[PDB]
């Protein structure tokens, strides 16, 4: 009988409860992206990490759901490394941020794939 | 100002007896009869009843000192040896305005007669009455409309008012509930009411019975050309439910609307007497369970006080006992409480109960209600006790008649006109009481037959509360 | 098949005493101590309570015949005669279930006490027991939270719960009257209590007391990290005015609230407490005036009777007696009108009281709370004869520490937590209470400092009210 | 969107034993479950307020406890309080207070509550933002047999209009009945906005929504972790798969019981994300994470030879 | 008393099937018309829906060491087969009162009838008749008038 | 006169304005537990050891009510023993959390104990 930790286990929604993704790792979930034609965008955020309610308590609010953009969605991207390229440049540009890579799908208006690229020391 | 704190438990006489003091007329008085435990002084008893029915505790506290303790605290000022009794003494106790909440009987009981009576240094304790401030008075509406408004919504002068209990107290029908207010009502008789506990029942639901009840009010009236009410009880577990019956009978346009005011309550008797006062609504107030409280003279509560607490709290009628009834009543305590309920200023009289003077600051006369084990020939009696200004009703004295309920109706009515007429002409109702009963069955066959089936009919027991 | 109506009195014997009668498990059934009158039988006595508490009245009424009596009547199936009494007797009646409205202890008194007290034909009349059938309770909400959500909300385990009753009863201010709840807190006492008497007042408004009293409870329980309460009274005259006051409390969002059931009667209390299970509120039941109804054996109604209305009224915790301090307490009367208050099933006990079998389809239980003249030294007693699941409140006891109501606070919560341990580790609380209160004040500075402030205080008066 | 939650089917748990618990004893149940990785607790259907336990003092405890977890996780969490009850104002009094506590879903069950309750709540989680999770409790006397009786999907299409975020699908894998091509059919009718008739799965009518939202198929009813690669590539991303027995029948416990659905579901993601068949490659990919997570490890080796295999009452 | 926890699957009959129990007035009895598929033995049948309709699941679990699952759980009292048939028996399951909320049909349908019918290892359910307690009868407002107030 | 002080005089409900407890007096107090048929459990809190309020205001609601347990409470156990080396494990792995003892009653489902059983340093 083990005893799930109560402190410093944060978790960062899908994939964040498998063992650290290797690099080949996250070039395939780029690829699955890619492949289901989904357009690539890097999201990044340094001043809050989790979701709080700091504005209102209303049902259905949250806060820090959103983060920040990091350049536009590429659309039209065809090509794996792009994605990988960006997160280098925007890691080197934030090196305190979290960044995650999502996947949006123009059909359902729907984000299909969401997962954390990059976490800050401390993470 | 300021003395020291010691802390310690110091006998209540200490700070709480004070036969020099001189009640203000603001001050509400109570007389209790204090029963002390053998070898508890007459003066402790006093103080403790006083101090832990205003601002006392068993041990000295320190915060006595933060306020001017001497200005609310409540007094025994004066105490009396009840003679022919060893260890009982009529206690007199004065309590400051400020310690009363404004309008509230609720809060008054709470003080004076919470938690005192549990006391283990006292076998016994019994409130025998109150004066309540004018000053107090003045803070409740009293009854939604009196003894004036309702006579004069009724158009019903220079007679006592009759009235009907209908009878099974429980399971009848809420249909034929109705067949027996419309003969009953047709007959002479000014009320009909729901027995006590006829509330909402699975035998039959009040909105049934108030519409059925409506109805046979209106029949009744049209055909007699005199008004007519029937007092729906809206008696209730809870008071949304008690407004709901109430708001119902507004809308119905009925006369009287009657609540139990100590199984339902103080608080919401008082919230349905504001609702009767603003919408024109007559209340009859039926005091269920004040036996319970009243019968003993050793312990309890005289209905003297809670007759005062009803005329604050509100209501238009209050049942008043009958003297010559099953239940028990003392004429000479019963005429008393009376004329605490109907006049405007009653002095003090020990000979008929009546420990304080009190005055009401034109707060309206309740009218007195005479029920229960009553027939046509204690009405010359009732018409002596009572006066004018009361309602006599005859339950079994109406449904019991051999011919049914509408000539049952007619020998009460006729029983009574007759009894008021001879009053009027200066016969002695005590005396000539049978004689005017007599005549009046000549030429009242319904009077008649009523006559010979109650002709034995008394109740005369030994009384357990005299004064 | 129908009988001919034949108008007269008869004998209520003939219709309701009924010793063949098997009760069904429907029925209500009724306990009654009556003391006849001379020359009325033990037979006719209980018939007559039977009967005009349930359908009978004084005569013969046609209007029986159109229903049927015999399934509505309330009955008295058996006579039992007092031990060392002459014309005292114990007669059960039993009630239809039909009789009595759903959800409303208020109807339920209107018929089982209502006038049976009053009759001229009993010396005196005492309401002993009362067994409500489950079909009945189901009917009633019951206490909003119960014994065991109350320690959730409260995270509260392992011992009775603590509390004090601010003193002087009446004329502090609210500011000082929230100063008393701050320090009497900190100490370790969960509750602090507005007095019984204390609702809205010239020396002190609700209102401010409610916002001040708050405000001390919270800094307190910062201080302390134990969550902590302060009874806010809704006591009021009117059904309006005491909801205001429930509201305000769930808008400052403290945790309890408390009534006084009997001064605002059952009609109030139960609208309270289903305000209070709508909203999350605690709801607190002061027991008073219960003594004016349930001191003497001779007359009344007992407090289990009262008990039982409050559980299927509401209330979160109920008053129960000290046995040990000022007012009257029995133990093993006590003892088991606490359980019927805190458990599912209780058997009859004739030498606790109980004259029935009562059972509360799983209605939750009420907390008993133990106050009045009770100081330290009565602490092993009191944790042996209620248990853990109970409140102490020692109102004088905390606010006549020497030291103040911090240090009084804390010697009554080290009193109890070493009289906790004790009883853990096996010691006998009777036997070793004194010495295990004599450890305590070696190691507790306030501890001592109470001890000898209260060493020598007893009460011990003869009780009036034995089994 | 707005439970920031994307890429995998969502993650719940029934409370167990089905009655009985009291309000406080549920509230810890729903932390540890919580706390684990799971996205949803929920009130089982039949618990409303009982005896037992009332439904306010439920809904204070559950808030509190998903409060909890939501701070410890890092991530948004939510209890299905049930709003079912005897009169559409005691309906309305629960969803009201769950509003109050500003939580982020609540449920009913529509067809024993019924269609004109059931529309009510709806139009007010519209009006104030709260979720409506639909159980489909009753439904069987209707739709098990082939003779008599409604079928699912014309209950599905009617819960669709009347109004629902979330309605129970069945698990086809599960200790309830379902036929995989069936539930696919329905499945279709409750999330896509055109459905081409296909009388293989039970569509005798193209049917079009008229881009009205779409409902998420919710799988529960006796499954596993080794049932989850089979529900992963049943029904897809969009769906709640939600584990009663699976996460309080766990021997550690409840928090490792939800860890082992959460690292058991996102390994099967991975897997086919990775290109993976998750039929045929199911058992090795929940093995091969057996390697690195105890809490997957213990639950498998209790559930190992757990299947539920019978004829089916309705086939095409 | 406690008893260790244990996981894993067990059969429902253990828990739920007690042809000894002796109905109390205050339970809800169900008639229930059984049809188990293809080598499920009807006690089992019984037990799995007294258990899925009161407080059982598939496998064991932890929380019921916090309650009393004997107090609370619905029980098969009686199993009889119907006659002409094989496969088909009346089983009869009672169920206690505090399972059920007080005035609510709703409830009283979403725990004997709600999920039963679904189960795989059954062929056909039917509930033929209900014995309603009195004491949740009284619960109920039932009809606005009725009968004899209707004429 | 002794004034009671304001400062780090935080409280731990029942036995915690008792002398502290010798391992005694800790076994002495689970033997009552077991000896009455209740069923310990053990539960620690490392982030809020002080009921708070944060997320509502409601009557009846606070947080930090609610602690972490520890392995499952242990039906079917005799053994005073068992509890005291679990309360050991607990402490082992989390040394800077608060840890108390519980004991469950299924008659009643109310806990019928709790009493602090280990405190970080400075509490
Ligand atoms: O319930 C009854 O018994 C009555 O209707 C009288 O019945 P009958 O008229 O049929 O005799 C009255 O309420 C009692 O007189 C109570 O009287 P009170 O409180 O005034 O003493
Ligand atoms: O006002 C009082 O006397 C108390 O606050 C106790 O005072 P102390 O705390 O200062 O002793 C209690 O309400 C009484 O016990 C009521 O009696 P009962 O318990 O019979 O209801
Ligand atoms: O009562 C139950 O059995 C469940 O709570 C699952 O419990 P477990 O997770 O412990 O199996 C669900 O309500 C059923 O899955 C609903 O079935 P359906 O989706 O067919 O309506
Ligand atoms: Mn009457
Ligand atoms: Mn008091
Ligand atoms: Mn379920």
């Amino acid at each position: 009988m083990q005893v799930w930790p109560i402190l410093n286990l944060k978790k960062y929604e899908t994939l964040s409860y498998l063992p650290p993704l290797t690099t080949d790792q996250l070039a395939r979930q780029v690829d699955y992206l890619l492949n289901n034609k989904w357009v690539p965008c890097l999201e990044f955020e340094t001043d809050h990490g989790f979701v709080y309610r700091e504005h209102h308590n209303s049902p259905g609010y949250y806060d820090g759901r959103y983060w920040t953009m990091w350049k536009l969605p590429m659309f039209g991207c065809t090509d794996p490394a792009q994605v990988l390229n960006e997160l280098e440049e925007c890691k080197k540009e934030y090196p305190n941020a979290f960044i995650r890579i999502i996947g949006f799908d123009s059909n359902r208006e729907v984000q299909c794939i969401s997962f954390i690229a990059y976490k800050p020391a401390g993470y | 100002a300021s003395v020291e704190f010691k802390a310690g438990v110091k006998d209540y006489k200490l700070t709480y007896y004070t036969p020099e003091y001189e009640t203000l007329d603001t001050d509400i008085l109570a007389a209790f009869r204090v029963s002390p435990q053998p070898g508890v002084p007459p003066e402790e008893a006093g103080a403790a009843v006083a101090a832990e029915s205003s601002t006392g505790t068993w041990t000295t506290v320190w915060t006595d000192g933060l306020t001017n303790l001497d200005r609310y605290k409540g007094r025994c000022y004066h105490i009396e040896p009840v003679a022919g009794e060893e260890n009982q003494y009529i206690c007199y106790v004065a309590y400051p305005l400020d310690l009363f909440e404004e309008g509230s009987v609720t809060n008054m009981f709470t003080s004076i007669v919470g938690n005192v009576f549990g006391f283990k240094a006292l076998r016994a304790l019994r409130l025998e009455d109150l004066r309540i401030p004018v000053a107090y008075v003045k803070t409740f509406q009293g009854p939604p409309h009196g003894i004036q408004v309702e006579r004069d919504k009724l158009n019903k002068y220079g007679r006592p008012l009759l009235g009907c209990t209908i009878k099974p107290k429980l399971g009848l029908s809420a249909k034929n509930y109705g067949r027996a207010v419309y003969e009953c009502l047709r007959g002479g008789l000014d009320f009909t009411k729901d027995d006590e506990n006829v509330n909402s029942q699975p035998f039959m639901r009040w909105r049934d019975r108030f519409l059925f009840c409506a109805e046979a009010l209106y029949k009744a009236q049209a055909e007699t050309g005199e008004i007519k009410g029937h007092y729906l009880n809206a008696t209730a577990g809870t008071c949304e439910d008690m407004m709901k019956r109430a708001v119902f009978a507004r809308e119905l346009g009925v006369p009287i609307v009657m609540h139990d005011y100590l199984t339902g309550g103080f608080t919401a008797n008082t919230t349905l007497s504001h609702y009767c006062r603003d919408n024109g609504l007559l209340l009859h107030i039926h005091r269920a369970m004040h036996a319970v409280i009243d019968r003993q003279k050793n312990h309890g509560m005289h209905f003297r006080v809670l007759a005062k607490a009803l005329r604050l709290s509100g209501g238009d009628h209050i049942h008043s006992g009958t003297v010559v009834g099953k239940l028990e009543g003392e004429r000479d305590i019963t005429l008393g409480f009376v004329d605490l309920l109907r006049d405007d200023y009653t002095e003090k009289d020990r000979s008929r109960g009546i420990y304080f003077t009190q005055s009401w600051v034109s707060t309206p006369g309740v009218l007195p209600v005479a029920s229960g084990g009553i027939h046509v020939w204690h009405m010359p009696a009732l018409t002596e006790i009572f006066g004018d200004d009361s309602v006599l009703q005859f339950g079994g004295g109406t449904l019991g008649h051999p011919w049914g309920n509408a000539p049952g109706a007619v020998a009460n009515r006729v029983a009574l006109e007759a009894c008021v007429q001879a009053r009027n002409e200066g016969r002695d109702l005590a005396r000539e009481g049978n004689t005017i009963i007599r005549e009046a069955t000549k030429w009242s066959p319904e009077l008649a037959a009523a006559c010979e089936v109650w002709k034995e009919i008394k109740f005369e027991f030994p009384a357990m509360d005299t004064v």
